[PDB]
């Protein structure tokens, strides 16, 4: 499903 | 008796929590306003509070020593599964047994059972959460113990979907040993009595809370009218 927002918050 | 590395872990976690948890709750003014009188009048506000909290939990997690060194997929699995549990844990800081509510600085940002009921929850589902908060508050945790507990919750090697369980376990073990040593070295009796065991039991209690509250999330969000009131991050992290 991909988690673009979560991924960005982890950067 | 805390090793140099253990003191470092604690120092890092305290700094991480302080930068992701504002005890003044100033940002709450940016949320859609709470409405106390679609009968789910508090859904917009609590959805925003939870979405905001998810962002902060992720911010805390990324600072846990070693977490960012796990694969991105495992980081995602760990956060999706622990998010609601960590929000419950961190919320204990605002929770008060005075009147069984989460007091965030003002009447407008003071949430009780009725408020949660106005976000879709049945009173039956709310009760166990209140009981959990009371039990946790009574442990009178040092902030050091509080941040270690949240970190341990996040890096749990048994979450379904985790690929490198051994790596996740390696981090959790370092955190667990740090917590056990901290309690024995810095927590005076009688508050220290079986404290590690009691704390880990709270993590077990959270699995049950996660299961029941996640079922509620799925039921609530299944209705388009309700999902429309949520946020993009809530839908992504909790499901959509
Ligand atoms: C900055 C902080 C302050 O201490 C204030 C906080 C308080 C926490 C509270 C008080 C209000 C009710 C809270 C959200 C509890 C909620 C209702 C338990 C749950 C659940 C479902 O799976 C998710 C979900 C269902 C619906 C729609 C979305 C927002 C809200 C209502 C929660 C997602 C858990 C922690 C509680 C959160 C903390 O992060």
């Amino acid at each position: 499903k991909n988690h673009p927002m979560l991924m960005n918050l982890l950067k | 008796k805390l090793s140099e590395e253990q003191q470092h872990i604690i120092a890092i976690l305290l700094d991480a929590h302080h930068k992701t948890y504002d005890p003044t709750y100033a940002d709450f003014r940016d949320f859609r306003p709470p409405v106390r009188m679609s009968p789910l009048s508090m859904l917009p506000h609590l959805a925003d509070l939870v979405s905001y909290s998810i962002q902060k939990v992720i911010g805390f997690a990324k600072m846990i020593p070693g977490f960012r060194d796990l694969t991105s997929d495992d980081q995602i699995v760990l956060l999706k599964s622990s998010a609601i549990e960590v929000i419950m844990l961190r919320s204990n800081q605002s929770f008060t047994m005075d009147d069984m509510s989460w007091d965030c600085g003002s009447q407008d940002y003071k949430y009780d059972v009725t408020d949660v009921s106005k976000a879709g929850h049945t009173l039956e589902l709310i009760e166990p959460l209140i009981k959990f908060q009371v039990g946790l508050k009574k442990l009178n945790l040092h902030e050091e113990e509080h941040v270690l507990l949240m970190a341990i919750c996040i890096v749990s090697p048994d979450r379904p979907g985790v690929q490198d369980a051994k790596l996740v376990e390696a981090i959790q073990d370092r955190l667990s040993n740090t917590l056990q040593t901290y309690i024995r070295c810095r927590h005076p009796p009688p508050g220290s009595h079986q404290l590690y065991a009691k704390m880990i039991q709270k993590l077990a209690d959270l699995r049950s809370l996660n299961e029941e509250h996640s079922k509620q999330y799925r039921s609530l969000s299944f209705q388009p009218e309700n999902s429309m009131k949520l946020t993009p991050l809530v839908l992504e992290v909790f499901g959509n």
